[PDB]
């Protein structure tokens, strides 16, 4: 099925040819390697160019961030790997790595070991608290050695790349490769480890136009990508999301599935020649470097598929897998503010689709799994499937046997019952839909509140909301922007009365039908309506409540973190990280 | 050294007379301190001007 | 004055590895040489006059064989050489010798390169001689029309220093500024014209300001920091003013130049006590800190509210 | 006849109210 | 400015985001600004932030200066509980894990609060009295050791506690005689050394001085809690015995350093005060060396009394 990936340009750098790029694994920066011999770096949040090392004439092949010491590791044509400070911009070291170019560095993720790759056919291992001294030398390899990478599951394997048709795979510590792997009837250009620990696979690009796909315990190749129009220059396994990236010097970036192996997108940014790529793991950010510049896309949402019931049941997606933890099964343990929640998980199975959204809904009997394009309604207990269809949203009324479905940007179907009850096109388009006591339609031109049962409009409100959260008393509703979010009061006894008498209708509804009771300059992520309490997380990190025009901050979050829930026997607030560590608050 | 000794002749400062909003004025602090800087600021304190 | 109590503009500590040149030496290679030997040799005159040595044998010497040459870079090290050589008596008499270059200076301010012209206005802001100055009033005055913003940038400038060393020679200075700026459309001459007024005319500064108040933060961030110091020096003379300003002031907080939005939180503070108004600017200054990754910024933007915590 | 919300220059009105609130 | 002050007392919490910067003078001005601004409306978010803080410390093991920035912290913890003396009962148990540190400095100044609260709050004496033996076996530094050693002597003040000390005191000796042991265990008949043990080997016998003056203290104490004869003889003379096998060891071939003429002396001189156990001694150790510390205290506290008013005055 279609993996449905929101892409969205984070960065554009125009630059001359990019031959590496480098993502920072704390900062918001970007690392690229030019042709000209310089290495940028670039903030990827304020789009603007931070430092700049001139480190030759001649082109840098491979830069690297090592940020546990605050360095910069470039690799030039020159033969010199240099070492900078990119704080003070001082070069720390540099000496003569290798006889000819250097391809590529991959740095060790917990030792302070280098492996450089050079066109010389030599694999050099470098270790830095030896004065960087020469540990290991790895021969074999026939030709230029063109991309190296440390497996993420075994550091003391690594993989490499040559221009002689061979993968040879390689353990610190042995002059011998493990394996080689052959296959490619031309050189092979890049190399990539699978991060999950549910596959053993390794992933090359070679010359030849194809991508293929290996196990490296069975040391036989399970997939070949097919469909670049010239050499194959990048390919990699996305850490966090269930994809391939594949760079060709066609000047195009294909976005495979990892599973099904089909292509999903196809991206070309007129950059022309496609060079490398770079992605961080817990990050949906990918960095793409070409003839003309680099790019950063973010893929897909960043907030985790999870969802709680009333009840303290947690169900959440794991890529394919839906687990479950239950918050009653920790019995009394002392819990602490802000703490990781120790949760017995239990596996209820692989979903279909690729889950985008799990929502449960407000009863907690069902299950709604959105993604690729479809949903599937399944029971919570045992996730026995229920209802399924194609929709580009969904919606679960505050009735939890009431739903809607945005099947297009024109078409709003309602459910009842898990049955069609009724079909409308809102006057302005469906751009997205909103649940709760009021169906919330956003069109071009703001947004519309609906009846449920009669498809009238109620009231227009020239805003363009992100989130719509409702009050379980019906009273109150946020509508949160992407600036700012307000609280307005719902008079449904004036909409009532005004439904009655016809006063007060007009084209854009019931003019008394909402009452503005605040104004806030604040982002909402996630937020949740506790009686008359608006509880929300913001865009810096904190945990706040709204309550009548007043902010108070529940905690200041290190990282960010989902809104689950609110049990009000245990008086605990339940929020997720991107990682499902499950935290609470008092 | 802030505890200047009131002298009997020395101005009641009569709060409730005062202004809330009176900001003293401050020395133009940039004359001041482009006057330090060329070197040509008199140190206050201790030549005195007269010795 | 001993050369330690004069203005000094330019200090240069060269080794003298080489033997000195004699001043036989130099003379010749001034009077004799090509451009080039002609270069270096009144670059060594320079350096010999700024390290103490009194050349007076020279002057006419330059006067007469590298003043009347049209090479760009013996131009500009003529100005330099103007700069530092001794133009007086000891008595405090303008020497006789410095009339034939007053007359070079009208020539070089009527010279087709606009760089000449402008060069040699920036050289007529460090001038201390009255008598030198009065005879180029008029060539100074046309400068202001010329149709490079280069030239009219630095007339604005040579304009203010005559007006605020010798006032009698230019008594309509602030007027002429003023028009000036009014007509003027470069974003560097609309600075210098307004830097003149406030130090100069103040009240046709705020007039000036009062008539583009509503547009403050559309202009570029030069003019927008001087529109700060005009607003704290008039504040600081008139606190009755402040009313006015805190407005205009709280608008350049949102700037997206981080000097304008210091400079504008320092001024604000300044304009009001009031708690909200402090309350903005110790947030722009913490912002400041946040956002901005340089250690020098965090650390003087810190001592700024240190500044504000000692109230 | 949309609602409208947001008016430029409100933060700044904003701002000045709570100083004359202040006694300025 | 004192108009100002109020101000940034309300902002004390977003100065303490400066704390995430690695530079150590930056934290230190930031730490002294915050203690500056501590009012009875931030003192208590202020002390979960640099407990929290003091925490990463032992977690982040990496930067040269996390030793420097811990002690920092502990200071500053240190004032805030002098300050605000509620706050002290929260913060003495984290500060007390930090004398088993390699870092002879921060368990310094930990060791030199303890001592100053125990003093003056009297409610926290037993608990300061029962975090100090849980924590007494891991301490590794000599100098930590005899404060810790010190404490004990002086404050015990239940039969249970003094008991306690007893026991931790002949688990850190080893085996007693400590010559017999030693002999006995060269004959066959680090090696883990009682942190004690291991000192009194290595030379410092200091150490042993400290400890005498400890069990003298705590065994006149004993004698005045138990009314049975033969209770208090045998606490005396156990205590007498580890007096004597420590002089007997200082005295031997197989310590690195022998004994210093001064400790003899010393020890000695608590042994003599055992042995008579008379009245004018009882409170020379039990009341007297305990009022010379209060004095030592309140005499501190008025210089620095006396210098800030000299500064205003």
């Amino acid at each position: 099925m279609p993996l449905r990936l929101d892409i969205k340009r984070k960065l554009t750098a125009r630059s001359d040819r990019v031959k590496s790029v480098d993502l920072h694994p704390t900062e918001p920066w970007m690392l690229a390697s030019l042709y000209n011999g310089s290495v940028c770096v670039w903030n990827h949040e304020t789009q603007t160019l931070v430092k700049t090392f001139e480190v030759c004439d001649l082109p840098v092949r491979a830069a690297k961030f090592v940020a546990r010491k605050n360095w910069v590791v470039t690799g030039a044509d020159d033969m010199q790997i240099r070492v900078f400070n990119y704080n003070t911009l001082e070069r720390v070291h540099m000496f003569e790595a290798h006889s000819d170019y250097i391809r590529c560095i991959a740095v060790h993720p917990t030792q302070p070991f280098i492996l450089t790759s050079s066109d010389d056919m030599l694999i050099k291992l470098w270790d830095w608290d030896k004065k960087w001294s020469c540990s290991q030398v790895f021969e074999g390899h026939t030709h230029y050695v063109m991309q190296i990478v440390i497996n993420p599951k075994d550091n003391n394997q690594f993989a490499s790349a040559s221009l002689d048709r061979t993968i040879k795979v390689w353990q610190l510590g042995s002059s011998s490769p493990n394996f080689t792997l052959e296959g490619h009837e031309k050189g092979v250009n890049c190399i990539d480890y699978y991060s999950g620990g549910d596959k053993p696979y390794l992933i090359s690009g070679a010359d030849d136009r194809l991508v293929k796909i290996w196990d490296y315990q069975n040391k036989t190749c399970v997939q070949t990508l097919e469909g670049h129009a010239q050499n194959v220059s990048c390919a990699s396994f996305h850490p966090e999301l269930p994809i391939i990236i594949t760079g060709s010097e066609d000047g195009t970036v294909r976005i495979w599935h990892s599973s099904t192996y089909r292509l999903e997108s196809t991206l070309n940014y007129g950059m022309e020649r496609v060079w490398c790529v770079a992605s961080l793991r817990g990050s949906n950010n990918v960095a793409l470097g070409y003839d003309e510049g680099s790019i950063i896309v973010k893929l897909g949402r960043e907030e985790p598929a999870m969802s709680m019931d009333a009840n303290g049941k947690i169900i959440w997606a794991k890529h394919s897998e839906v687990q479950q933890a239950n918050l009653k099964a920790m019995g009394d343990t002392e819990i602490k503010d802000g703490e990781r929640l120790p949760l017995a998980v239990k596996d209820m199975g692989s979903c279909e689709i690729y889950p985008q959204t799990i929502q449960h809904n407000p009863n907690g009997r069902f299950v709604v799994v959105c993604g690729d394009g479809e949903y599937i309604i399944y029971t919570a207990m045992a996730l026995r499937n229920k209802s399924f269809g194609s929709a580009q949203e969904f919606a679960w009324a505050h009735d939890s046997s009431e739903y809607a479905i945005r099947e297009s940007n024109s078409i709003v179907k309602i459910f009842k019952n898990f049955k069609e009850k009724k079909s409308f096109k809102p006057d302005f388009g469906a751009e997205s839909i909103y649940g709760g006591f009021l169906l919330g339609v956003r069109s071009v031109n703001g947004l519309a509140f609906y009846d449920w049962e009669n498809t009238e409009l109620i009231r227009r409100i020239e805003i363009q909301p992100k989130h719509i959260f409702w009050s379980d008393s019906g009273e109150l509703v946020c509508i949160a922007t992407e600036e700012s979010f307000f609280i307005l009061k719902y008079l449904s006894e004036k909409v009532l009365a005004a439904q009655e008498t016809h006063e007060g209708v007009t084209e854009d509804g019931i003019e008394d039908a909402f009452e503005v009771l605040g104004e806030i300059q604040e982002i909402v992520k996630t937020g949740l309506w506790v009686g008359d309490c608006f509880i929300y997380t913001s865009s810096v990190n904190r945990l706040n409540y709204y309550v009548g025009g007043e902010i108070v901050t529940i905690a200041h979050l290190d990282r960010t973190m989902y809104l689950l829930g609110y049990i009000p026997k245990d008086n605990r607030l339940y929020l997720g990280d991107k990682e499902l560590n499950i935290v609470s608050y008092s | 050294k802030r505890n200047v000794t009131v002298q009997p002749d020395d101005p009641i400062s009569f709060m409730q007379l005062t202004a809330k909003n009176e900001m003293n004025c401050k020395e133009d602090q940039f004359q001041l301190s482009l006057l330090a800087a060329m070197g040509n600021t008199q140190r206050k304190e201790a030549a005195d001007p007269l010795a | 004055m001993t050369a330690a109590e004069n203005v000094c503009y330019t200090l240069i500590n060269v080794p003298m590895d080489s033997e000195p040149p004699s001043e036989i030496s130099l003379k010749n290679d001034l009077e004799k040489g090509d451009v080039k030997s002609k270069t270096e040799a009144l670059k060594k005159v320079i350096i010999m006059i700024l390290n103490g040595e009194k050349l007076p044998g020279l002057l006419m010497t330059i006067i007469r064989f590298v003043l009347p040459l049209q090479d760009h870079t013996i131009k500009k090290l003529l100005l330099v050489f103007w700069e530092i050589v001794p133009k007086t008596t000891p008595d405090g008499r303008l020497l006789h010798e410095m009339i034939l270059v007053c007359d070079a200076y009208r020539k070089d301010l009527q010279h087709p390169n606009e760089f000449i012209r402008g060069s040699t206005l920036r050289f007529l802001c460090k001038l201390k001689e009255a008598e030198l100055l009065e005879p180029l009033m008029p060539a100074i005055r046309a400068c202001l029309e010329h149709r490079h913003s280069y030239v009219r940038r630095n007339a604005v400038l040579a304009i203010y220093t005559i007006y605020r060393n010798f006032e009698h020679l230019i008594p309509d200075a602030p007027e002429l500024i003023h028009d000036f700026l009014v007509n003027e459309k470069d974003a560097s001459c609309k600075r210098n014209a307004f830097m003149m007024l406030i130090h100069a005319d103040q009240d046709r500064a705020l007039d000036y300001l009062s008539t583009c108040i509503d547009q403050v933060q559309t202009f570029g961030d030069i003019l927008q920091l001087v529109i700060v110091e005009l607003i704290y020096k008039v504040c600081h003379a008139n606190p009755s003013e402040r009313a006015r300003f805190i407005r205009c002031i709280y608008n350049l907080l949102q700037s997206s130049s981080p000097a304008v939005k210091y400079e504008a939180a320092g001024t604000l503070v300044t304009l009001s006590s009031a708690p909200t108004a402090i309350k903005a600017a110790a947030q722009c200054y913490i912002d400041l800190i946040i956002k901005e990754s340089d250690n020098n910024v965090k650390l003087i933007v810190l001592d700024r509210l240190v500044e504000l915590k000692e109230h | 006849k949309a609602l409208k919300l947001g008016a430029k220059g409100k933060e700044v009105d904003n701002f000045v109210d709570k100083l004359k609130s202040e006694g300025e | 400015h004192p108009a100002h002050e109020r101000v940034l007392q309300d902002l004390v919490m977003d100065i303490l985001r400066v704390l995430s910067t690695p530079d150590l003078e930056v934290r230190k001005k930031t730490l002294q600004l915050a203690l500056d601004l501590v009012s009875s409306r931030n003192v208590e978010e202020l002390v979960i932030v640099l407990k929290k803080e003091v925490i990463k410390t032992n977690n982040v093991s990496e930067h040269e200066d996390t030793d420097k920035y811990r002690q920092l912290l502990v200071r500053t913890l240190h004032s805030c509980s002098v300050r605000f003396p509620d706050m002290a009962a929260n913060v003495i148990p984290v500060l007390m894990e930090f004398l088993s540190d390699s870092n002879e400095a921060a368990a310094a100044d930990v060791l030199e609060f303890v001592r100053e609260a125990i003093q003056r709050f009297d409610n926290l004496r037993m608990l300061i009295v029962e975090k100090m033996l849980e924590v007494f076996h891991a301490i590794k530094s000599v100098k930590i050791y005899r404060g810790a050693l010190w404490i004990l002597g002086e404050y015990c003040s239940t039969k249970e506690d003094i008991q306690s000390v007893m026991t931790e005191v002949r688990r850190s000796l080893g085996e007693i005689p400590i010559v017999e042991s030693e002999i006995k265990k060269e004959a066959g008949e680090e090696e883990d050394r009682p942190p004690l043990r291991g000192f009194l080997l290595d030379g410092d016998f200091f150490v042993a001085a400290s400890l005498a003056t400890t069990l003298t203290k705590i065994a006149l104490r004993y004698v005045a809690l138990v009314q049975e004869k033969k209770k208090q003889n045998s606490f005396v003379a156990e205590a007498m015995l580890l007096m004597a096998t420590i002089l007997h060891l200082g005295k031997s071939s197989l310590p690195k350093k022998p004994i210093t003429d001064d400790d003899v002396d010393r020890i000695s001189l608590c042994l003599k005060v055992l042995s008579e156990c008379s009245p004018l001694m009882n409170d020379i150790f039990n009341k007297e060396c305990r009022q010379s510390l209060s004095q030592m205290l309140s005499a501190k506290l008025e210089e620095e009394k006396l210098s800030q008013k000299k500064e205003s005055e």
